[PDB]
């Protein structure tokens, strides 16, 4: 009979930096065997210091996005200040749990700064549990993406591996290489790569073309 | 007498003294003046306190990016209508994904407040809401009343001793549709300096000014950033 | 304007302002504004009449009960 | 005393003073006139300018209920626009349930019942409003209904409410509404309020005119500016 | 809307229910009627005068059946009667749907009296202004019961309500015994309506119904003219 | 739904129904309670009956748990429903947190009920006042009282009822530390108290004790005459 | 003779709210002082009987480890507002994983403060002082029975309130310290209370930026008494 | 024309009334009246 869920693809990625955070995603909205559009970014500037990514069911991504955008203004009108990143994660965990018996089909990763100018990544299940991590990939090709960042970022399984902190440019060429490497194998990887960068100054955006199978 | 007890009871002249007494608290609150240019709407408030150690009570409240209000009455009913006001902004912003037309909002406020003015055992709301906002038709300055009869205008004043401010506005209202902010605001300061005792005027902690701007979000200026606006004024003639 | 004839009045007055800020009066109360403004100037010992004298005479003709009400707005 | 408090108690001679007190507040509202011509209805509202600080086009005492049905009011503004809200919703009930536009004989019946509903109980008061309804149909001609505070409606070739009600309706019967199309009706409707609300009682007024007919293609709208400028050209023919 | 939700009937400082006291006077200002049981069934008789000749006496009725074997009359005001008439008409059906048996008259009087006392205490209502007479031959034996606006009830051999009932109870005291018949109670019922009736007593100034073991029914003006015939 | 405000403010700031209900307390029978260091004891006065019928039904002292005893004054009917709801609540504590109820907790329940009960719609306030006595866990004996406004309030000893201020004057005029030396001496203090306020010291007394680990115990009318007898003996040799 | 509960004055305000403003004059007086070092706070007890246990009554009650409260006037109604404050702060921590600010607590109670009517019954006879250390350092707020709240710096509420304010404006300044503020308060309390001051007539509680809420007891209290 | 109100004294009028009705009686010298005017919020000069 009538099914209420469908899968829209998409794959997001966040990396916490030392004084920055990088959130990126492709821009393909599509389902079945066909393409709806080649332009659908998953970057969402919540504040100047908080960017969320939303993959999964697209209508739930839109609805959840707008509900968050309401509750920020409810907080600010309640308290004469802006939310912090952990406050946003602590709220949205309750929001996701609030429909426990009819869940959103949504994966979510929040990137952004702390109160001290440090990167913070919060990855969500589709129910409402979370933790703070250094780097998480979410979406279809997250299984393609995670161990490469475990090797390069996490320095795992390497002998005599020194530990330089990740520079911003090394992170940029890391992202730009790894989405090409995912694009060569996943069918859901899009054609353009919206990259959003949160610094102490503000939000930078950048779009890099991909292949278009 | 006996015609002066309930909202339902009509006078033999047909003038309900409960509404006529609801018009008193707006005369009991402190004065404030709103106005608008071709492209900007400015309202200026006058704070009060009780002791000199006690802080001054604020009146200008932020509603939306393009909507700000001022109050005169009791703060409880002010917040009671204010939460409804925020709600009626954000729900239609949630539905239509657009800002909200100010006159259409105020019609909903009048329909909101007309209802307890007709039932039994139901007070009216004692508040004096001046409303500044933007449609696509630029600035709009509205005033309310506890009788739920909202008035469009170009400049008004409500609060205790507001008639003198009205007399100032009538003999300078022709100038207002050309001058921009830096002299428009101090025109409003020339309104609020009238309604005072003859020794104290503008001591940088009793005043606040809110502005919505043609490409500018509604911004409240308080006890600091007022000092650039507050300087450059004449002394009170005596 | 009629009962303000036989008093020393400085040209500060605005009868449009006074009559507009005074509704619900009669000729007796409007005359009573003229006499009470005619007295407060003698309380301060002034010789002519100013606008705020009429403004206080409005308050006395209204004759409100004072009870500690400053906590509004 | 004590017989004139509730809307549930009769008088010892058998009436209700609450409804009459609510009727008395209508004669403090200014003036609302409206006549129906040979092929349309023209409403006429004069509007007192209270202070100069108001903006032209504020607080309009003339409404727009349906695409074709219009309303002009005289009473208390909040209750008047409340009745405009429930009637405006009521036409949406008619078209939503039945699929065509509401006739006036049904619509004024529904609104009149809703007004009469607040004439019984100690919980609510009577309305302090009265108003006029009129529209045009190509299958039914033009209509003109007026509703008191008590909830009684009638058809009219012309009607008038406000302060100078008799001093309005005395001069309406001089006209010939049975044959005049709604063109010179604008000038005559203008003049019959031009001859009232003198500069003694009024500081200044404002003309506000509504207009409907098949010349308006059935839809209801306001008059154009130039036509009421011809009416204001027809203003100063009262000095002779 | 909603009601008032407070009783407008309080105890006096003398300890009296003043609205019930006034309602009894309103019953006492009612039309006279009387009812008699005698050894085979119950006879009810009332006094119905049209105010002029323009009315139709064949339209409305005072004697009303409640079921196959229970009739009911009153002595009081008009529009209060028909409401609790219709209520009792319902109550016999809610008995009969449960038990599949016609209601005992006493069990009817329980529920009607509970309706009246239930009605005299609740918020925002005046109490009723009638008193009833209820007849029926359940299980052979006839029965005659009388209610009141306060909600009490009694078991009368024969009594009278309306005006001059203090004279009528003396007359029935001097007249009735245990051993009579239905037509005998008819004849003395006409004889006691003639104690306080108007100048003329036609075939339609009254209305008479009877119970038997055959059940309750109502008379027509033919045999009412036959009973008023050869009477007095 | 009878929606009506009853408890309204006076023009000078009073609650008339509350202060009338305290008068209805002030006409109630006199009850006195003290606490000992190891055994608490309390008793009502003025049994006042016909002395020829039954009486267990008129006993104005109840228990709420094993460790909580309770007496009262005022009108009788409103008291026992508060007793019932208090029993349901103190059972529900054990359905929650496993320990027995502390007397401070249950008195906050009672006063908290009574205050919002004055705050509600269409309700006269309660016309009772109670003394609640409990030796808690870890054996710290204490007591409280309950105003009809609902202000729980600790004491070392107290007395409510008709003619209670003079009794309180006797208690402050007589209470020492060595008055609570022996348990029967404390009972002699209470019987000394009621006796000089309840006049005729016959069978009007109804005393009941608790030894901080037992249940309540009511003495039969033999130690009433025995303790009153030795009380009049000690006053007799004292005179 | 009997109006409604929701009737406006001819002067314009109300009747019952202003009567509640009259009602709070009978309570025991309380003084709190906002100081950049930290907020101190004090109240008397109005001890009646020697048989009465002193520590069972209180006016200091905390809401969180950084928010304390002080009450006046009627007492039994205040515990409802204390409960709503506690529940409200635990909701805010439960949903945002942070501390609700003191002003937002104060408007959260003050919105509740005026809600009586004739549907779904009277205003409250209390007067509250809120001592708090938020992220903006020390705070001090005072609300009304009418739900009107404001920030003060040294507010005195009770029977001797207008005398203590008059004796308090003369001694407060912007650069106070805590140790002088406590003794400065107790001088005023010693002036205005009835009975002889001891370690049991009064009680105090402070709150600091460093440490949490703390209430004084009869060991650390009498040093200010002997050092008055 | 004149509509003079007579209300209750605030605090200082009460203390002044204590000084009026209390000046002419043998008292303890070191009492204070301000405590009593604290104890009389709503009271008349007759009651004082």
């Amino acid at each position: 009979r009538f099914s209420p869920y469908v899968f829209n693809g998409g794959t997001i990625l966040a990396i916490a930096g030392e004084d920055f955070a990088i959130v990126a995603s492709d821009t393909r909205l599509s389902e079945g065997f066909s393409i709806h559009t080649r332009d659908s970014p998953k970057c969402y500037k919540l504040t100047d210091k908080t960017v969320i990514g939303c993959s999964g069911f697209h209508g739930d991504c839109l609805t959840l996005t707008k509900i968050i955008e309401a509750r920020l203004k409810m907080y600010k009108h309640s308290n004469n200040k802006a939310m912090t990143t952990g406050a946003i994660a602590a709220m949205l965990s309750t929001i996701l749990y609030s429909r426990r018996f009819f869940p959103y089909y949504v994966y979510n990763i929040i990137g952004g700064l702390d109160e001290e100018g440090k990167g913070a990544v919060y990855s969500f299940d589709p129910v409402g549990s979370y933790q703070r991590d250094s780097f998480k990939a979410g979406g279809s090709a997250s299984a393609m993406l995670q161990p490469l960042l475990d090797n390069q970022v996490g320095f795992k399984n390497m002998q005599n591996v020194e530990h330089v902190p990740l520079s911003l440019d090394r992170a940029m060429r890391l992202v730009k290489d790894v989405f090409i490497s995912a694009a060569e194998r996943d069918v859901y990887t899009g054609d353009a790569l919206r990259i959003c960068i949160v610094t102490k100054e503000g939000i930078r955006e950048e779009t890099v073309s991909l292949r278009k199978d | 007498n006996q015609y002066d007890n309930d909202v339902t009871v009509w006078s033999p002249q047909g003038r309900i003294h409960q509404i006529e007494y609801a018009m008193e608290a707006v005369k009991q609150g402190s004065a404030t003046v709103g106005l608008k240019s071709k492209t900007h709407a400015v309202l200026v408030a006058l704070k009060r306190a009780q002791s000199e150690l006690a802080a001054h009570q604020k009146k200008i409240l932020h509603v939306d990016n393009h909507i700000g209000i001022s109050i005169a009455g009791l703060t409880a009913d002010a917040r009671l209508l204010c939460n409804f006001m925020r709600q009626e902004c954000l729900d239609s912003r949630f539905v239509f994904d657009r800002p909200l037309p100010v006159s259409r909002l105020v019609s909903l406020i009048g329909s909101k407040t007309q209802i307890p003015t007709q039932r039994y055992g139901r007070r009216p709301y004692g508040v004096g809401l001046l409303i500044a906002g933007y449609d696509d038709m630029g600035p709009h300055i509205f005033q309310t009343c506890p009788s739920a009869n909202y008035f469009d205008c170009r400049a008004m004043s409500i609060g205790a001793r507001s008639q003198s401010a009205r007399t100032y506005l009538e003999r300078h209202m022709s100038e207002f549709m050309e001058c921009n902010l830096n002299e428009l605001v101090k025109h409003g300061l020339r309104a609020l300096r009238e309604t005072l005792p003859a020794e104290q005027d503008l001591t940088t902690k009793n005043v606040s000014i809110g502005i919505v701007g043609k490409d500018l979000e509604f911004t409240i200026y308080d006890d600091d950033d007022v000092s650039p606006f507050l300087e450059g004024l004449e002394e009170r003639p005596q | 304007q009629i009962h303000s004839r036989k008093m020393n009045v400085s040209p500060d007055v605005n009868y449009e302002e006074l009559a507009r800020c005074t509704d619900d009066f009669n000729g007796a109360q409007c005359k009573a504004v003229c006499v009470e403004a005619g007295m407060i100037a003698l309380r301060r010992g002034a010789t002519e009449l100013t606008h705020e004298d009429y403004m206080e005479g409005i308050l006395e003709v209204q004759a409100k009960k004072k009870a500690n009400l400053q906590y509004y707005a | 005393t004590g017989y004139d408090l509730s809307a549930s108690t009769f008088s010892p001679d058998g009436r209700v003073f609450q409804v009459e007190y609510a009727m008395k507040a209508v004669e403090n509202s200014s003036t609302a006139i409206g006549i129906r011509c040979k092929d349309g209805v023209v409403f006429g509202v004069e509007k007192l300018v209270l202070s100069k600080l108001y903006e032209e086009g504020s607080n309009k005492r003339l409404f727009n209920v349906d695409r074709h049905v219009g309303m002009a009011v005289a009473g208390l503004l909040a209750d008047a626009r409340s009745l405009a809200d429930i009637a405006r919703e009521e036409a949406s009930n008619f078209r939503s349930n039945f699929g065509y536009n509401i006739p006036l004989k049904h619509l004024a019946d529904r609104v009149a019942m809703y007004v009469h509903a607040y004439t019984l109980y100690s919980a609510v008061r009577p309305f302090g409003c009265s108003f006029m309804l009129g529209s045009y149909s190509v299958n039914d001609g033009a209509q003109l209904y007026m509703i008191d505070p008590s909830g009684v409606s009638y058809g009219y070739w012309g009607c008038a409410i406000g302060k100078a009600r008799q001093a309005a309706k005395t001069e309406i019967e001089k006209l010939q509404m049975k044959e005049m199309t709604c063109r010179d009706i604008v000038k005559e409707v203008a003049k019959i309020i031009y001859i009232v609300h003198d500069e003694v009682k009024d500081k200044a007024f404002e003309l506000e005119l509504s207009w409907v007919g098949e010349l308006t293609n059935g839809r209801h709208e306001i008059v154009p500016k130039d036509i009421r400028e011809e009416a204001e050209k027809y203003a100063k023919e009262s000095l002779k | 809307e909603r009601g008032y939700s407070f009783s407008l009937t309080t105890f006096s400082p003398s300890g009296k229910l003043v609205q019930i006291e006034y309602a009894l006077a309103a019953v006492a200002g009612g039309a006279p009627s009387v009812g008699i049981k005698a050894a085979n069934g119950v006879v009810l008789a009332t006094e119905k005068k049209q105010k002029s000749i323009l009315y139709d006496e064949r339209s409305v009725h005072k004697v009303e059946p409640i079921t196959k074997h229970i009739g009911l009359v009153y002595s009081g005001m008009g529009p209060d009667y028909r409401v609790l008439v219709h209520r009792a008409r319902k109550l016999a059906q809610q008995y009969y749907l449960v038990y599949q048996e016609p209601i005992p008259t006493a069990q009817l009087v329980q529920r009607v009296a509970s309706v009246m006392q239930e009605y005299t205490q609740s918020g925002g209502v005046r109490p009723f202004g009638v008193s009833l007479l209820i007849c029926g031959w359940n299980e052979g034996r006839p029965y005659l019961f009388q209610s009141d606006p306060s909600g009490a009830y009694f078991a009368w051999k024969a009594t009278a309500m309306g005006k001059n009932y203090v004279n009528g109870k003396t007359f029935l005291e001097k007249r009735y015994n245990e051993d009579l018949e239905l037509e005998d109670a008819i004849h003395t019922a006409i004889l006691t309506l003639k104690e306080s009736f108007e100048g003329q007593m036609t075939e339609d100034n009254i209305e008479v119904g009877i119970c038997n073991e055959a059940g309750f029914r109502r008379l027509t003006p033919t045999e009412v003219k036959d009973y008023l015939a050869a009477i007095a | 739904s009878y929606d009506r405000a009853i408890t309204v403010f006076s023009p000078d700031g009073h609650l008339f129904q509350v202060e009338y209900a305290q008068e209805a307390v002030k006409k109630g029978s006199t009850a006195v309670g003290v606490r000992g260091r190891d055994i608490v004891v309390l008793g009502v006065e003025k049994k006042s009956v016909a002395k020829l019928q039954d009486e267990r039904t008129v006993r104005k002292i109840c228990a709420l748990d094993d460790n909580v005893c309770m007496a009262f004054a005022g009108l009788t009917a409103d008291a026992r429903i508060v007793i019932n709801r208090a029993r349901v609540e103190c059972q529900s504590h054990r359905l929650t947190v496993e320990d027995p109820v502390t007397v401070e907790y249950i008195t906050r329940y009672i006063a908290s009920l009574k205050q919002r009960y004055t705050q509600s719609n269409g309700r006269r306030p309660f016309g009772i006042s109670a003394l609640i006595v409990g030796f808690d866990f870890d054996g710290t004996p204490r007591l409280y009282q309950t105003d009809p406004s609902g202000t729980y309030h600790a004491w070392k000893a107290n007395a409510i009822g008709r003619g209670a201020k003079s009794v309180r004057e006797f208690l402050e005029k007589n209470y020492t530390d060595e008055a609570i030396e022996t348990d029967d001496l404390t009972i002699k203090l209470v019987i000394k108290a009621l006796l000089e306020v309840v006049q005729s010291g016959g069978k009007n007394i109804e005393l009941a004790v608790m030894r901080r680990d037992q249940s309540l115990k009511i003495l039969n009318p033999e130690e009433i005459e025995k303790y009153v007898a030795e009380i009049e003996k000690e006053k007799e040799e004292n005179e | 003779y009997d109006r409604g509960v929701n009737t406006f004055s001819p002067e314009g305000r109300l009747f019952q709210v202003e009567y509640a403003i009259e009602a709070i004059k009978l309570g025991s007086t309380a003084i709190g002082i906002q100081t950049s070092e930290g907020v101190c706070l004090a109240v008397e007890k109005r001890i009646t009987s020697p048989l009465m246990e002193p520590s069972s009554i209180e006016k200091i009650v905390e809401i969180d480890a950084h928010i304390g409260c002080a009450m006046s006037g009627l007492i039994a109604d205040a515990k409802t507002l204390i409960d709503k404050a506690r529940v409200e702060t635990q909701n805010h921590w439960f949903t945002y994983n942070e501390t609700m600010t003191v002003e937002s607590v104060t408007q959260a109670v003050s919105n509740l403060a005026l809600q009586f009517g004739e549907e779904d019954s009277r205003p409250f006879g209390v007067a509250l002082l809120f001592g708090g250390v938020d992220e903006k350092g020390p705070q001090l707020f005072h609300m009304d029975p009418s739900g009107t709240f404001v920030q003060c710096d040294a507010r005195a509420i009770g029977s001797a309130s207008e005398g203590a304010q008059s004796s308090l404006q003369e001694v407060y300044h912007k650069s106070m310290t805590l140790k002088e503020a406590i003794k400065s308060s107790l001088i005023i309390l010693k002036q205005v209370m009835e009975e002889k001051l001891n370690a049991t007539n009064i009680e105090l509680a402070t709150v600091q930026p460093g440490q949490n809420f703390h209430m004084f007891t009869k060991e650390e209290l009498e040093e200010v008494i002997k050092d008055i | 024309d004149r509509k003079i109100e007579f209300s209750l004294p605030d605090l200082e009028g009460r203390t002044h009334i204590f000084k009026i009705h209390a000046r002419s009686m043998s008292v303890e010298r070191d009492i204070r009246f301000e405590l009593l005017a604290r104890l009389c919020p709503n009271s008349t000069g007759a009651e004082i």
